[PDB]
C-alpha cells in the first residue's frame, strides 16, 4: 500500500540513438530519452525498463540470444543489464562519445565504436554471478584518423568491419593470427563512409558513403587483392544518407537519406525495389531483423518509430510521440484503459501491460489540458486551449458533441459528474465555470465568481458537489442541485491551484503557492490540517539558474494532487524531479520519488558540478549546435523566450522536469504520471519482473539435483523438459518441510503448468494429503497472480476444484459422516 | 597470526603446561613445543577481557562491556553453551569442578551460574541474582 | 562455507594495508599497486582513483608486490602473480614450502627470495616475450654468506648482477651463471631497509638503528652514512626530480628528508601514518617528479609535494617544506557499526574504532570521503565543554539515518562510547550538526533511531528513558518511561502513527507517537539485544538473549514467527528490501539467511572471520558484512536478484533407465494416502477364514493382515461379511473389526476405505452397538476410533481453505 515501484515507461518513442531488433523478430528495441523500450510485436506488448541513464542513449545494442542489453549514453556510460531479467549488471564507463555497439553473432564478445578507437571486448557471463570488472577488453584497434562511425562483424565472428567520417573501411579479426588473412583498409569513396558491410557471402564487400556510393569490393585480380568491381549511385541530387544497413542474407540495403526518403536494393544488381518518402523528416536510424522483412525507422526530427514491410507494403506500427505535451493522464475506472492528451491535440488509449496507444483522436486543433472518465469507464472527455470540450466513446472511438461556449474560448480543466450529464469546465482566460449538458450542447449555467483563472474542478462521487480553485486564493464550492443554486467560498491565504477532491467528497487536498497543501472540510467551512510540502520537494537547479535550489522557488509546488481510492493518500506532482505521496490521516509523506533522472534534463540535479562552472557561464551553455557535421543540425531556429511552447528546439534551453498529470488505479493502487518523458506507471503488481530459472540440460541434471538436495531447481530442470513420468519423479521426491518454501519460489512462468499437473494428477492419486498440501502451498503462495490473471489459470484450477471437491471433499464428507455417527452414538443412549 | 593478544591461560594438563590459550577477540590454544596455533575459536566481538579454564573440557572467555560469556568446548572446537549476565560482564571467578560461576556485573551484580554444563538448554540465564544494597537503600 | 544467496563482490572501503607498495609508469604517468590481505588494489597517482582490482582474492594473503611497466607481479604464500590489469595471467608457484619474502624485476629475470634464506629465479622464455615464465634456477643464502634476506633490489647498469641484502650484509649474483660474485662485509648493525639509487652503484640501507648508508659495490665500500636519533627506519626513496633528496621513512610514523649536497635535513614530517600500525610502512618518491606517495598501516594512503623553491637566486637552498596532497583513507581500526545511507545503494556509514565516520560510496572508491568531526559554534554562546586537546568523538555502537528531510536540517544520529548523550550530523555536510541529543536521567544512550520525517531522533537510555529530540531546534518533545532496564532497541513506524521499543528488560512496548499513549507491552522471555524495523510492511525483528530473532507483527501484537536456530549472540542482522528475508550473523562464525512467510533457515554461509555486521541494502543488491579483524567492508551481491537459488533447511547436518517411475506408496508415514486404484470403491460401498484372521490378528492386538484381504475383499460380499459377526453378549468381533479399523487408519494408508468399512458397520450392527451403549468395552474401542479420528480434521482444514481460497481467487 506504500510500496511502489517502477513498472513501465510509454510513448515518446524515438529520441537519440540505434534502434534493433532481438534474434526473433518479436523483441523491438528502442532507445527512449534515457531509457530502453522493448516492444514485441506478434505478442503485441510494450516494455521499458526499471532503471534509466544518466545522460541521452547514444549507443544500444542486445545480445545474440538476448541475455545481456548493452546501452551507452552521449558520454559514454556503459550499462550491462540482464535483457531476460531487467536488472543492470554492470555500470562501466567508456571516457568517449561511442557510435556503435555490436555483438558477436558467436555472442561471445562485443565491440565498440569509440572516437577513431575501436575497442573490442569479451561478453560478460550471464549465468555467472556479476563481478566487480566483468569485462575483459581483448584488443584495442585504433588505425583510424576520425570518428568513426558505423561498425560490423561478419557473421562470422572472426572478421569485424569498421567505417569512419574519415574516408576509410577497415576490417580485421578477432585475433591476430587470423590477421594475415584479411586485415587491409578501403578507401576511394568521396565522403563519410557511412556504412561497409559484408555479404552473406564472405567474399563481397558492400561500402556504403554518405555521398551516395556503393563499392562492391571483391578480393580478385586484375599477389592480387582487393578491387572495386562496380559502383552504385542512388543519385540523391541535394539529399545524402543519414543511416544505412544491409541485410545480407537476401542481400537488401535499406537507406535513410537527409531528405526523409528512403531506398531499397538487391545488392548484386542494385536494383531499387521501393523508394518511400517516410516524411520531410530524415531516417535517423534503420534496422533489419535476421529474417530481414521487417524494417524500422526513426525519425528524430519528430520522434516518431515506424515499423514497416519491404515486401509486403504493409506497416507494423507508426507511432509518433510527443515530448513535453504530455498534458493529461485518465486511468478509467476500469484498470486496463489509460489516456494521454497533448498539446499537439492527439488523445491516446492506453492497455498498462501492452502500452500501445490502441485509439487516438487528433480531431483537437490545440492543446488539450484536462480528462476525466465516467459511467463505469464508457465516456471520457477532453477539455481543451482548443475552445472545446469533445466527448469520446470507448466503444465506438467517436466524438459525441463539442460543447463550445459563446465567444470561442479556452478551457482550462475539466470535471465530470458520474450522472452523465454534468461536465464542468473551468477557463485560463474566460475564468467562468461553464456546465454543459451531455445531451444538449448548450450551456447550462455560467458560473460566475472567479477573479482571476479557475484553476481546477472535481465533483464528488457521493454528493457530486464541485470545488473550483480561482486564482484568488480562494476556493468556490458550488452546489448546484435543489434548485437552490447555491455557493460557499473558503478563503485560503496563498495562491490556490490544481484542487483535487476526497471520494467521500467532505474533505479536499489544495496546493498554495508556498507548496503547503492543505485539507478542506466541505460539510463545514474550517481546515481539517495542512501538509507541507516546500521542505521534502526534490527541486532541481537549472545550468542557467544562478540561484541555488535549496532557496530557488522553481518548482515547489504541485501541479497535480490526487486522492487515493480509500481516501486516505495521495500522490502529487508538479515542476519538479518529485514526486510525493502523503497520507491523509497520519499527515506525513510515505515515499518520495525521482521522476527521471537525467542531465540532460534541465531540473534533475540537486547540486551542479564545480568543475563545469568556469570563468564567465557554464560549461555547456555555450552553443555547440555550430559544430555539427550536418547543416540541419548546424541550422538554429531557436526564439529566445519560449517556455513550453511548440518544439523542443526551440527553447534555447535543456528541457525541464516536469510531471503535468496525476491519477492513481482503482484496483491495485497504481499510479501513473505523464512526465516530460513521457507516461511512466508505479504499481503494487510486484514480481511481475519476469525472472528466468536455471539458464543453460538432462533428466539426468534434475535427478542429480534431486540426490544434490536442490529440490526447488530440480522441480525447475523437470518442468523444462516436461516429461510427466520426471514430474512425478520429482513432485513426489521433496519432504514436506520444504513445501512452501518450494512453493512461494515457483516463478510464474510454469504457473499454468503446475497448477495443471497438480489439477489433473491428484485426482487418481492416493496421496491426497500431499497434493493438497502442494495447493494449499501455492495458492497460498502466488494467489495473486491468480487473482489478475484468472483465464489464464481457468482451465487448470477447474481440474484443481474438480480434485478439491469431488475428489478430497468426498474422502472429507466420508470422514464428517462417520464422526457425526461417532458423536451421536457415543452421546445417545439406548432402551430396555 | 596473532596481532593481538592481550589475554592469557595456561591448561591444567599436568607436568605438560604446553597448548596453552591467548586471546584477543579470538582465541588460540597454541602449543609451546610445536610452536603454533593448534586450536582457533572465534571469541568475542569485543576485546577480551576474562579468559579462564574451568575443566579439562570447557573454558569461559569473556567479552568487555558484553553481558554474554561463552563457554568453549576444548577439543570439540565448538561452543559447549553459552551463559549470559543481566549486564555486561566485569569479572569472573569459578568454583573448583564447574559447579557454580561467580559473574560480577558492570551495572553491580553478582550473578551465580549453577552447574553450567548441564543439559532450548543452550542459552543459560542467570540462575542467582546477589546484589548489594545500603541500609538507607 | 559456500553461501548460495549472497556471493563476494570485494571489501569495499580498503587503501593498503602496509605491505610495502610498488609504483609503476605508463609512459609518463605513474600507477601505485597496494595489497589489502589477500587482494591488491591499483591507482592512478595523479588522483588516486582506483584503477584495478584483483581478479580472485588470492588463497593466502599477499607478501610482496612490485610492478613492471604493464604487469604487476603480486606474491602470496608460496605462489606468484603475475597480473595485467589485475587478471591472473600466470601464477608462478616455487618449488619450496618456504614463504616468500621479497621480489625483484629485471631484464629477461624474475627474482623472488623466500624465508628459507634462499632466492629462486625465473627467467623469460624469451627476451621477445614480456612475462618471465622459465623457471631457471634456485640459489641461496647459507649463514656463512649473509643473514635472513631483507630485500632483492637490482642496481642499474649491472648486468646480470643480483643485489640481495640481509640484515647482515650485502651478496651479487650472476643470475645467468649462479655464481656469487661479490660479497660485501657485514655491516655492524641490523639492516632493516634497502633502495637503489638514481646515482650509480650505491645501495641505501636503513638500519635498525637510525643509520641510513649509502653503499658503492665498485667500491665496495660505504661512501657516506647518515644518522637518526632514535628511530627504527622502514622505507628509503630518492627524489630522482633534479635536486638530490631522500626520503627516511621510519617505524615511529614519521617521514625524514635529506638533502645530501647540503647534508642537511629538510623537513621532518610528524606522524603522517599511525605509529601503532606500522609507522610510515612505504614512501617513494615518484621518478622524476617532486611527488612523493606515502602509504601507513592505516589504511591511509597519502601524497606529499616539495613546493618549487621560494629563493629565485638561491634554488636548492631554501626548501620549501613537503605539503599536503590527495590521499585515500580507511579505517585504521575495524569498523565498528555500518550502515546504508541512501536509497540508492550510493554510500554507506562506516564508524569504527578510529573514532571516525566514513561516508563510503559503492558506486566509486574516490567519493569515498571521512565525515568532519568540527563542532558548529555553538548557538548559546557560552562555551562549550570539552578539552581544549580536540579528541576524537569516542566510537560508536549505534547508527541511524533517515534521508527525508537531508540537507535543511541533521539527520544522522550516533551513539559514542559511553556519553550521555548523542550528536546529530549533516550526511549532505558530512559534518557533525549543532545539535546534541542527551539521556536526561544520566544513563548512556545504547540505541538510537530517527523518525521518517525527518523531525525526531530517539534516544534510548541504559535507564530505560526515551527521549524524542527534534531535529529542528535540538529541542525535546517527550520523555518516555517504560522500562526500568536499558533500551537497546528504538524504531517508529513508517506513518510516524505507531512507535516501538524494546529493552532490556523483555519488553517490546507499543506506544502512539501522535497519540501519547502506551498500547501495548509484550513480554518476551530473555532480555532484548536490538531492534529492526522494517517501514514498507510493519514488522520488526528482534534479537535476544535465547540465541533467536522473534519477528513481531506490529499490528496483530503479537508474534509472527520465531527463528530459533543459532549458536551464539546474534550479532547484527537485517530485514530484506522486501520481507521476504533475513540476513542474521552471530558469534558462531554463521550468517543464515531466513524466509520469514516460513520460517527456515535457507542458507547460513561459514565464514572464517566472525561477521560483527550485516547490511541489507535498500535496493535489492547488496549485503554488507564487516568482520572483527579487516578494516573494510565486505560487499556481497545477491544473486536473488539476478537469478534464484534453492531454499533448503539443510544447515544442522553441518553445523532413470528406461525414462519412466512407479509411483511411491507412502512418501512419509505421518502423510494419509488413499487407496491404490479405484476412487469409485466409496460410492459403491456407501451407496470363517475371515473371523479366524481377525482372531489371529487380535490375538496380536495388531491387525495388519486384515485389512489386506479388507481392501481386496469384493464389495457386495462384505454385505454378508459385517452381517454376520457372531456378538450378542461378548461383543468381541465387533470390538475386533473396530480396533481393526482403528489399527487401519494408523498407518493412514487407504484412509477412506476404513471410513466406508466404519460406516458399512453402522449400515450393519449401529443398533447391535446401540442398545448396548454405555458398554465401556466397545465405548473403549470407539474412544480409540476418536483418537486415532481426530487429527484428520487437518484436511478437512486443508480442504475447505484451499476451496474457499480457489474460489476467492478465481473470482477475485
Amino acid at each position: 500500500k506504500s510500496d511502489f515501484k517502477f513498472s513501465n515507461l510509454l510513448g515518446t518513442v524515438y529520441r537519440q540513438g540505434n534502434i534493433t531488433f532481438s534474434d526473433d523478430g518479436k523483441q523491438l528495441l528502442s532507445p527512449v530519452g534515457n531509457r530502453v523500450s522493448v516492444f514485441d510485436l506478434i505478442n503485441n506488448k510494450s516494455f521499458t525498463f526499471e532503471y534509466e541513464h544518466r545522460k541521452n542513449i547514444a549507443a544500444i545494442d542486445l545480445n545474440k540470444q538476448g541475455t545481456l542489453l548493452i546501452s551507452i549514453d552521449e558520454d559514454g556510460r556503459a550499462i550491462l543489464v540482464n535483457f531476460k531479467a531487467r536488472n543492470v549488471l554492470h555500470h562501466f564507463n567508456f571516457k568517449e562519445k561511442c557510435s556503435a555497439v555490436k555483438f558477436s553473432p558467436d555472442g561471445r564478445l562485443f565491440a565498440l565504436a569509440s572516437g577513431r578507437f575501436l575497442q573490442i571486448w569479451k561478453t560478460p557471463d550471464v549465468n555467472k554471478d556479476r563481478q566487480f570488472a566483468p569485462f575483459v577488453r581483448h584488443r584495442v584497434h585504433a588505425g583510424h584518423f576520425q570518428d568513426i562511425t558505423s561498425l560490423t562483424w561478419s557473421q562470422d565472428s572472426r572478421f569485424i568491419l569498421t567505417t569512419s567520417k574519415d574516408l576509410s573501411a577497415k576490417i580485421w579479426s578477432v585475433d591476430s593470427e587470423e590477421k594475415n588473412l584479411a586485415a587491409t583498409t578501403f578507401n576511394g569513396h568521396r565522403d563519410y563512409v557511412m556504412g561497409a558491410f559484408f555479404s552473406h557471402d564472405q567474399e563481397k564487400i558492400y561500402t556504403v558513403s554518405k555521398d551516395g556510393a556503393v563499392f562492391v569490393w571483391e578480393f580478385t585480380k586484375r599477389k592480387y587483392s582487393w578491387r572495386i568491381t562496380k559502383k552504385h549511385f542512388f543519385y540523391a541530387n541535394q539529399a545524402k544518407v543519414k543511416c544505412v544497413t544491409f541485410h545480407p542474407a537476401t542481400r537488401l540495403l535499406a537507406v535513410g537519406f537527409t531528405s526523409g526518403e528512403f531506398r531499397l536494393y538487391d545488392l548484386p544488381d542494385f536494383t531499387l525495389i521501393q523508394q518511400l518518402s517516410m516524411g520531410q523528416n530524415p531516417v535517423n536510424t534503420v534496422s533489419v531483423n535476421q529474417t530481414g522483412e521487417w524494417l524500422a525507422f526513426g525519425s528524430s526530427k519528430l520522434g516518431q518509430l515506424l515499423v514497416y514491410e519491404w515486401q509486403s507494403e504493409s506497416y507494423i506500427l507508426k507511432q509518433q510521440g510527443h515530448f513535453d505535451s504530455t498534458n493529461s493522464l485518465a486511468y478509467s475506472p476500469d484498470g486496463s484503459r489509460v489516456v494521454t492528451a497533448s498539446e499537439d491535440g492527439k488523445i491516446k488509449v492506453w492497455d498498462i501491460t501492452s502500452g500501445f496507444c490502441l485509439a487516438t483522436f487528433e480531431e483537437h486543433t490545440s492543446s488539450v489540458t484536462a480528462v476525466q472518465f465516467a459511467k463505469r469507464g464508457q465516456v471520457m472527455f477532453s477539455s481543451s486551449l482548443d475552445g472545446t470540450v469533445r466527448a469520446w466513446d470507448l466503444i465506438r472511438y467517436r466524438n459525441f458533441r463539442t460543447f463550445t461556449g459563446t465567444e470561442r474560448i479556452q478551457f482550462n480543466c475539466l470535471a465530470v459528474d458520474p450522472s452523465g450529464e454534468v461536465v464542468c469546465a473551468g477557463s485560463l482566460d474566460n475564468f467562468d465555470i461553464h456546465v454543459w449538458s451531455v445531451q444538449t450542447g448548450q450551456l447550462l449555467d455560467a458560473l460566475s465568481g472567479h477573479e482571476g483563472p479557475v484553476s481546477c474542478l472535481s465533483f464528488s462521487q457521493e454528493n457530486s458537489v464541485l470545488a473550483s480553485a480561482s486564482w484568488d486564493k480562494t476556493i468556490r464550492i458550488w452546489s448546484i442541485f435543489g434548485r437552490s443554486q447555491q455557493v460557499e467560498p473558503i478563503e485560503v491565504y496563498s495562491d490556490v491551484l490544481a484542487l483535487s477532491m476526497r471520494p467521500d467528497g467532505k474533505e479536499v487536498a489544495v496546493s498554495t503557492l508556498k507548496g503547503q497543501i492543505s485539507i478542506f472540510n466541505i460539510e463545514d467551512a474550517k481546515q481539517v490540517g495542512n501538509i507541507d510540502c516546500r521542505k521534502d520537494i526534490i527541486s532541481g537547479r537549472f545550468n542557467q539558474d544562478r540561484f541555488t535550489a535549496k532557496n530557488s522557488e522553481r518548482s515547489k509546488f504541485f501541479t497535480t494532487i490526487h486522492y487515493s481510492f480509500d481516501g486516505m493518500a495521495i500522490v502529487a506532482g508538479g515542476n519538479n524531479n518529485s514526486i510525493c505521496l502523503y497520507d491523509v490521516p497520519n499527515e506525513v509523506l510515505l515515499k518520495r520519488f525521482i521522476v527521471s533522472r537525467n542531465m540532460a534534463l534541465n531540473g534533475t540535479l540537486e547540486f551542479l558540478n564545480s568543475k563545469k562552472m568556469t570563468e564567465a557561464g557554464s560549461l555547456d551553455l555555450i552553443d555547440d549546435a555550430g559544430e555539427n557535421s550536418d547543416l540541419e543540425d548546424r541550422i538554429d531556429n531557436s526564439l529566445p523566450g519560449s517556455q513550453r511552447g511548440g518544439d523542443l528546439s526551440t527553447r534555447k534551453m535543456r528541457p525541464e522536469v516536469r510531471v503535468t498529470s496525476v491519477q492513481f488505479s482503482p484496483t491495485a493502487n497504481a499510479f501513473a504520471a505523464a512526465s516530460t518523458e513521457g507516461l511512466l506507471i508505479y504499481s503494487t503488481n510486484d514480481t511481475i519482473l519476469f525472472d528466468p530459472f536455471d539458464l543453460d540440460v538432462t533428466p539426468h541434471s534434475t535427478v542429480e539435483a534431486l540426490r544434490e538436495k536442490q529440490f526447488l531447481n530440480a522441480l525447475v530442470m523437470a518442468f523444462r523438459l516436461n516429461e510427466e513420468y520426471l514430474i512425478n519423479k520429482v513432485y513426489e521426491a521433496i519432504p514436506i518441510k520444504e513445501i512452501p518454501l518450494v512453493a512461494s519460489n515457483i516463478p510464474a512462468i510454469y504457473l499454468p503448468r503446475i497448477l495443471k499437473f497438480i489439477g489433473d494428477f491428484a485426482i487418481e492419486s492416493q496421496h491426497i494429503e500431499f497434493n493438497l498440501i502442494w495447493i494449499k502451498a501455492l495458492l497460498s503462495a502466488s494467489g495473486g497472480y491468480i487473482n489478475e490473471h484468472k483465464y489464464l489459470f481457468s482451465t487448470a484450477m477447474r481440474s484443481i476444484q474438480r480434485f478439491i471437491v469431488r475428489v478430497a471433499k468426498e474422502v472429507v464428507n466420508t470422514t464428517t459422516d462417520n464422526k457425526y455417527t461417532y458423536r451421536f452414538l457415543v452421546s445417545t443412549d439406548g432402551s430396555m | 597470526n596473532c596481532v593481538q593478544l592481550n589475554k592469557l591461560t595456561i591448561v591444567p594438563a599436568g607436568d605438560s603446561v604446553a597448548q596453552l590459550l591467548v586471546a584477543s577477540h579470538s582465541i588460540s590454544l597454541i602449543d609451546i613445543e610445536e610452536k603454533k596455533v593448534v586450536m582457533t575459536f572465534p571469541g568475542h566481538v569485543s576485546p577480551v577481557s576474562t579468559l579462564q579454564v574451568i575443566t579439562n573440557e570447557f573454558f569461559i572467555s569473556g567479552a568487555e562491556g558484553d553481558r554474554f560469556l561463552n563457554v568453549y568446548d576444548i577439543h570439540s572446537g565448538m561452543t559447549k553453551c553459552v551463559l549470559v549476565a543481566e549486564s555486561d560482564i566485569k569479572e569472573l571467578s569459578h568454583s573448583g569442578q564447574a559447579d557454580s560461576i561467580a559473574v560480577t556485573t558492570e551495572d553491580g551484580s553478582l550473578e551465580i551460574f549453577v552447574d553450567p554444563l548441564v543439559s532450548g538448554n543452550k542459552s543459560k540465564k542467570s540462575s542467582k541474582k546477589i546484589q548489594i544494597v545500603s541500609k538507607d537503600g | 562455507k559456500n553461501s548460495k544467496i549472497f556471493s563476494p563482490f570485494r571489501i569495499i572501503g580498503n587503501v593498503s594495508n602496509g605491505v610495502p607498495f610498488a609504483t609503476g609508469t605508463l609512459g609518463s604517468t605513474f600507477y601505485i599497486v597496494t595489497c589489502v590481505g589477500k587482494t591488491f588494489q591499483i591507482y592512478d597517482a595523479n588522483t588516486l582513483h582506483l584503477l584495478f582490482v584483483s581478479e580472485k582474492e588470492t588463497p593466502s594473503s599477499i607478501v610482496a608486490l612490485s610492478a613492471h611497466f604493464h604487469y604487476v607481479y603480486a606474491a602470496y604464500e608460496n605462489k606468484v602473480g603475475i597480473y595485467k590489469r589485475g587478471i591472473e595471467e600466470h601464477l608462478l608457484e616455487l618449488e619450496t614450502d618456504a614463504n616468500v619474502e621479497h621480489l625483484c624485476i629485471f631484464g629477461d629475470y624474475l627474482c623472488a627470495s623466500t624465508d628459507d634464506n634462499s632466492i629462486f629465479i625465473y627467467k623469460k622464455s624469451d627476451p621477445q616475450d614480456k612475462y618471465p615464465s622459465e623457471f631457471y634456477t634456485k640459489l641461496t643464502v647459507t649463514e656463512i654468506q649473509g643473514g635472513e634476506i631483507v630485500s632483492l633490489q637490482h642496481l642499474a647498469t649491472y648486468l646480470n648482477k643480483l643485489t640481495v641484502v640481509t640484515k647482515s650484509n650485502v651478496l651479487l649474483f650472476n643470475v645467468r651463471t649462479g655464481k656469487l660474485v661479490f660479497t660485501s662485509n657485514e655491516f655492524p648493525d641490523q639492516i632493516t631497509t634497502a633502495e637503489p639509487a638514481p646515482v650509480l652503484d650505491i645501495i641505501a640501507l636503513g638500519t635498525v638503528t637510525g643509520e641510513v648508508i649509502m653503499f658503492n659495490m665498485r667500491k665496495g665500500k660505504r661512501i657516506r652514512t647518515i644518522k637518526i636519533p632514535q628511530s627504527r627506519i622502514s622505507s628509503l626513496s630518492f627524489r630522482t626530480d633534479g635536486s638530490s633528496h631522500l626520503s627516511v621513512g621510519t617505524s615511529s610514523g614519521d617521514l625524514i628528508f635529506y638533502d645530501l649536497d647540503r647534508r642537511s635535513r629538510i623537513h621532518v614530517l610528524k606522524n603522517i601514518h599511525r605509529e601503532s600500525y606500522g609507522g610510515v610502512t612505504q614512501a617513494t618518491f615518484l621518478n622524476g617528479q617532486p611527488i612523493i606517495v606515502t602509504s601507513g598501516g592505516d589504511n591511509s594512503l597519502k601524497e606529499y609535494v616539495f613546493d618549487p623553491s621560494l629563493s629565485q637566486g638561491s634554488g636548492d637552498v631554501v626548501v620549501q617544506p613537503p605539503r599536503y596532497l590527495r590521499s585515500r583513507g580507511g579505517h585504521s581500526q575495524p569498523p565498528s557499526y555500518i550502515a546504508f545511507a541512501d536509497s540508492q545503494s550510493h554510500f554507506m556509514l562506516s564508524a569504527s574504532k578510529d573514532r571516525s565516520l566514513w561516508s563510503f560510496s559503492l558506486r566509486k572508491d574516490a567519493q569515498s570521503q571521512e565525515m568532519s568531526q568540527r563542532l558548529h559554534k555553538k548557538q548559546d554562546g557560552g562555551r562549550v565543554g570539552g578539552s581544549t586537546i580536540k579528541s576524537k568523538f569516542p566510537e560508536i555502537v549505534a547508527l541511524a539515518i533517515e534521508n527525508a528531510r537531508i540537507g535543511e536540517w541533521e539527520n544522522i544520529i550516533t551513539a559514542h562510547k559511553d556519553e550521555k548523550f548523542a550528536r546529530t550530523w549533516d550526511m549532505r555536510n558530512k559534518r557533525v550538526g549543532r545539535w546534541t541529543f542527551d539521556t536526561t536521567d544520566d544513563g548512556f544512550v545504547k540505541s538510537v533511531a530517527m523518525s521518517q520525517c525527518g523531525n525526531f531522533g530517539f534516544i534510548g537510555s541504559s535507564n530505560g528513558s526515551i527521549t524524542i529530540y527534534n531535529m529542528q531546534s535540538g529541542i525535546l518533545r517527550k520523555k518516555y518511561k517504560l522500562h526500568k532496564r536499558a533500551v537497546t532497541g528504538i524504531s517508529l513506524d513508517g506513518m510516524n502513527r505507531k512507535m516501538v521499543s524494546c529493552g532490556l528488560d523483555g519488553i517490546v512496548g507499543f506506544y502512539d507517537f501522535n497519540k501519547s499513549t502506551l498500547l501495548g507491552k509484550l513480554k518476551l522471555d530473555a532480555p532484548i539485544t536490538a531492534m529492526v524495523y522494517h517501514r514498507s510492511s510493519d514488522l520488526f525483528a528482534l534479537a535476544l538473549d535465547d540465541l533467536s530473532i522473534v519477528v513481531i507483527d506490529a499490528v496483530t501484537q503479537r508474534v509472527v514467527r520465531q527463528l530459533w536456530g543459532h549458536s551464539n549472540r546474534i550479532t547484527a542482522f537485517d530485514f530484506s528490501p522486501e520481507g521476504r528475508w533475513i540476513v542474521s550473523a552471530s558469534l558462531d562464525s554463521t550468517i543464515r539467511t531466513w524466509d520469514l512467510p516460513t520460517g527456515g533457515c535457507i542458507d547460513g554461509i561459514i565464514v572464517d572471520n566472525v561477521a560483527t555486521n550485516v547490511k541489507f541494502s535498500p535496493n535489492g543488491d547488496l549485503l554488507a558484512t564487516t568482520h572483527v579483524t579487516g578494516n573494510g567492508i565486505c560487499i556481497w551481491t545477491n544473486r536473488a536478484q539476478f537469478k534464484t537459488v534453492s531454499t533448503r533447511t539443510i544447515d544442522e547436518s553441518e553445523f532413470i533407465d528406461f525414462n519412466t517411475y512407479t509411483s511411491l506408496e507412502q512418501i512419509d508415514k505421518e502423510l494419509l494416502t488413499l487407496s491404490i486404484g479405484p476412487r469409485s470403491k466409496m460410492n459403491t460401498l456407501l451407496h470363517s477364514h475371515f473371523t479366524k484372521q481377525l482372531r489371529e490378528g487380535s490375538q496380536s492386538k495388531d491387525y495388519s493382515s486384515l485389512l489386506a484381504t479388507l481392501i481386496n475383499f469384493s464389495p457386495a460380499a462384505v454385505d454378508l461379511e459385517i452381517r454376520s459377526l457372531n456378538s450378542f453378549e461378548p461383543f468381541d468381533e465387533i470390538v475386533w473389526f473396530i480396533d481393526a479399523l482403528t489399527q487401519g487408519l494408523k498407518s493412514n494408508k487407504n484412509f477412506e476405505l476404513y471410513e466406508t468399512f466404519m460406516s458399512l458397520l453402522f449400515k450393519a450392527h449401529g443398533d447391535v452397538i446401540h442398545a448396548n451403549n454405555k458398554n465401556q468395552d466397545i465405548a473403549s474401542a470407539l474412544q480409540n476410533w476418536e483418537d486415532v479420528h481426530k487429527k484428520e480434521d487437518r484436511l478437512d482444514d486443508l480442504v475447505k481453505f484451499c476451496m474457499g481460497v480457489a474460489a476467492f481467487v478465481t473470482t477475485a
